[PDB]
RNA sequence: GGCGCCCUGGAAUGGGUUCGCCCCGAGAGAGGGGCCCGUGCCUUGGAAAGCGUCGCGGUUCCGGCGGCGUCCGGUGAGCUCUCGCUGGCCCUUGAAAAUCCGGGGGAGAGGGUGUAAAUCUCGCGCCGGGCCGUACCCAUAUCCGCAGCAGGUCUCCAAG
RNA sequence: CCGAGGGGCUCUCGCUUCUGGCGCCAAGCGCCCGCCCGGCCGGGCGCGACCCGCUCCGGGGACAGUGCCAGGUGGGGAGU
């Protein structure tokens, strides 16, 4: 009768996120004449560290072409960036390192992170330390590229979707284990409110569908359809199968 | 001193008297003068040697 | 001539800031202001039926000019001139009681409620018609309730225009039920020169739809695939 | 004209003084708290008593909704006197009391015997 | 006390240093400077007031009256506080704004001289600073627990 | 393409990449008034900074959505 854990996280009470010590969103900067028809020079002035992010940022400053100003952006730091380097920005931008650029312009099996998914999008894809997108088989007519996600899904994307050269600073970050509770306790602190996750089968009949019994069993299939309700959809959610695994993935 | 005692001083423990005077460090002034006048210089020498190359192809 | 001296701004990708140039297309507007631009353009982007599209042919302004000219000395009656024509009636009917002074005072009627009324009894002669009624369906029945009736009709630009000849801001529709006898031949004169325009060509301008062309921007890239299509060929 | 903004703020319009064509009220209300409501009258107790003669101060016990200004005022003009300084005080009565210090020209223990005490 | 400040000058037979480190051809050691904190001392305040002691007046307001003293050193893993330096730890990186200052620029402004202007964040002098809180308990008896209830209830100072 | 002092079946764009500096509030040229008897001031406009146009620019797009109806599913929940 009572509702479940699962169901209280989306009206985000005490499950929202812990957002004070973060420090903007890490957007690549908007688009206008000069990244569309050229380049404009940046210098990256720090490497900062958000909380709850294991990737870092880094601020670049621009020379602002219509008002007489300077104004600084927050990007996914690529690795291998230094401070007091310049970061070159548009469509005639140089392929090196960290820099940012059409992904219709930059040829094939580059490496790239912090790809738009949509023209403008600011950068959404590759975002986590670590993680890179390869592009493949451009498409000069109806003017679209594919890419190669870092889940290994191929995805066609537009062909002027602008993305930094490079891989995300901060990999190799799943290589150290937690090692103990407290360091897991910590690093949910600075994100969330998710951490000491109790069993469902270790619960009452109210609280969970898997709960109750005088031993400890689930009772019933842990596989749910999907269009079960909510308050039913716990376990493995429309599996297509189970089991340790045979292969890689073998399936589309 | 804290920010608002600052209001009752002069400037003279204000600032020191070079250009950039309490603002900056004193060895970046230096650099920024070597620096603005070693790659405003250049931009004679590209200029040039670019425009010898069109009175010589 | 000493020390006065060029010194110019480069303005490409990377140097001095852009200056102040027009950006008058692509200023932010206010939503009344592109309310009323867009659908100014969907009146040119849909099928509009040839009903509303017999307007958009309007006069020309060499007979608008004529026909203004012809409508000024039929100026209806102001209140400040009441005044003294109620005085002038009486003033003499105080002194002589005249059985009739006045045979004909000639005016030109105003108002579509009025304008219809004359229409399908044949008692008016010309039809002057309005352009920008803000509700259409006020006006779209007397161009063809005109041609049925026989009475000539044309459309002038502007309800404005002729909403100044009768002192008011928008009247819609004049109509001439009777004119000057000395001056017939300027209101017969112009009315072939416009009933060859509106009465003989209702066969034809009950036909012709209006509207559908694509925009600019989208009309060329149809003929830059057009000229690469005369490419493909020679 | 030109446009040098991607903006449209709306333009600056004239906005007129309201300047009426009858008062609303009719006449201007009098002060209710004039120099006389200021101060009610004054302590005579034995703190305030031994307050006169050592400190040049006299106490009296004011409305409460006086500030020292209006106080400096009220008993500069009543009683004739130069006002040097005013401690004002709630005592949990709720009646608001007054230290009302002198100048030195004058004295507080011979005001005193001119007021009443 | 601190300096990651400067100048001279150049270092291997490598040297200088810490409880630990660390530092040096991108300039050590050595020599001479500069800046910051100066909560310590002296001085002005300021001895006139405070305390200790001795003695005499004054019924009474008496912040009476007089004498003398308030002096030398030493030491510390001491305790408490503070300022400073240096490490370590983090899949943890440890607030915002109000306010205030400095710099970059150079639109302008100013008297025109054997005289003084614009300006001054310098030294003085002038006037003002309104409204509200302030007592006391802070608890084995002033709070909550029906009560002068072995319960509960946030802190600061702390000797031999 | 040819060829002759050149023509343009066909085309590209272009004016910032050894470096932790700087960049705005127009120079210049062209004109015009009040101002100097063919000389002196104080102002204004244009080009510099191309013209026209019908959506701010892109991505979708008659789908997705939304309104009503129908059929599945539905101990998530309700009543017994
Ligand atoms: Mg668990």
């Amino acid at each position: 009768g009572r509702v479940i854990r699962g169901q209280r996280k989306g009206a985000g009470s005490v499950f929202r996120a812990h957002v004070k010590h973060r420090k903007g969103a890490a957007r690549l900067r908007a688009v206008d004449f000069a990244e569309r028809h050229g380049y404009i020079k940046g210098i990256v002035k720090d490497i900062i560290h958000d909380p709850g992010r294991g990737a870092p940022l880094a601020k670049v400053v621009f020379r602002d072409p219509y008002r007489f100003k300077k104004r600084t952006e927050l990007f996914i730091a690529a690795e291998g960036i230094h401070t007091g380097q310049f970061v070159y920005c548009g469509k005639k931008a140089q392929l090196n390192i960290g820099n940012v650029l059409p992904v219709g312009t930059m040829p094939e099996g580059t490496i790239v992170c912090c790809l738009e998914e949509k023209p403008g999008d600011r950068g959404k894809l590759a975002r986590a330390s670590g993680n890179y997108a390869t592009v493949i088989s451009h498409n000069p007519e109806t003017k679209k590229t594919r890419v190669k996600l870092p889940s290994g899904s191929k995805k066609v994307i537009s062909s002027a979707n602008r993305a930094v050269v490079g891989v995300v600073a901060g990999g190799g970050r799943i290589d150290k284990p937690i090692l103990k509770a407290g360091r897991a306790y910590h690093k949910y602190k600075a994100k969330r409110n998710c951490w000491p996750r109790v069993r469902g089968v270790a619960m009452n009949p109210v609280e969970h569908p898997f709960g109750g019994g005088n031993h400890q069993h689930i009772g019933k299939p842990s596989t749910i359809r999907r269009d079960a309700p909510a308050g039913r959809k716990v376990g493995l959610i429309a599996a297509r199968r189970t089991g340790r695994l045979r292969g890689t993935k073998t399936v589309q | 001193v804290r920010p608002k005692v600052l209001m009752r001083l002069s400037k003279t423990k204000k600032h020191v008297s070079r250009a950039y005077g309490g603002s900056m460090c004193a060895k970046c002034v230096r650099d920024r003068i070597k620096r603005a006048f070693l790659i405003e210089e250049q931009k004679i020498v590209v200029k040039v040697l670019k425009a010898q190359a069109q009175s010589q192809k | 001539n000493p020390l006065f001296e060029k010194r110019p701004k480069n303005f490409g990708i990377g140097q001095d800031i852009q200056p102040k140039r027009d950006l008058t297309r692509f200023v932010k507007w206010p939503r009344y202001i592109r309310l009323q631009r867009q659908r100014a353009i969907l009146y040119k982007r849909l099928k509009v039926p040839p009903a509303i599209n017999q307007f958009t042919q309007a006069l020309d302004r060499q007979t608008a000019t004529q026909l203004l000219k012809l409508a000024h000395k039929y100026r209806p009656e102001t209140k400040q001139e009441k005044k003294q024509r109620l005085l002038a009636r009486a003033e003499k009917k105080a002194a002589g009681k005249g059985d009739v002074p006045t045979k004909r005072p000639p005016v030109l009627r105003a108002g579509v409620n009025t304008v219809t009324t004359l229409v399908e009894n044949k008692k008016a002669q010309l039809v002057v018609i309005a352009h920008d009624v803000d509700p259409i369906e006020l006006v779209v029945f007397l161009p063809a309730l005109c041609r049925k009736m026989g009475v000539p009709y044309c459309i002038i630009k502007g309800k404005a225009r002729l909403g100044r000849l009768v002192h008011r801001k928008t009247c819609t529709t004049v109509a001439f039920t009777q004119v000057n006898s000395e001056d017939k031949g300027a209101l017969a004169k112009l009315v072939e020169a416009i009933r060859t325009n509106y009465n003989d060509r209702y066969d034809e301008i009950r036909r012709h739809w209006g509207g559908n062309v694509l925009g600019p921007k989208s009309v060329a890239r149809i003929a830059k695939l057009e000229k690469a299509k005369a490419k493909e060929l020679a | 004209k030109i446009r040098t903004s991607p903006t449209f703020r709306r333009p600056k319009t004239l906005r007129l003084r309201r300047q009426p064509k009858y008062p609303r009220k009719s006449a201007p209300r009098r002060n209710k708290l004039d120099h006389y409501a200021i101060i009610k009258f004054p302590l005579t107790t034995e703190s305030a008593m031994k307050k006169i003669e050592d400190n040049n101060t006299l106490v009296f016990i004011v409305d409460v909704k006086a500030n020292k200004h209006q106080i400096k005022q009220a008993v500069k003009k009543l009683y004739d006197i130069d006002v040097a300084k005013v401690n004002t005080l709630i005592r949990p009565d709720g009646e608001k009391k007054a230290y009302v210090r002198l100048a030195p020209d004058y004295d507080a223990l011979d005001v005193a015997n001119k007021i009443g005490i």
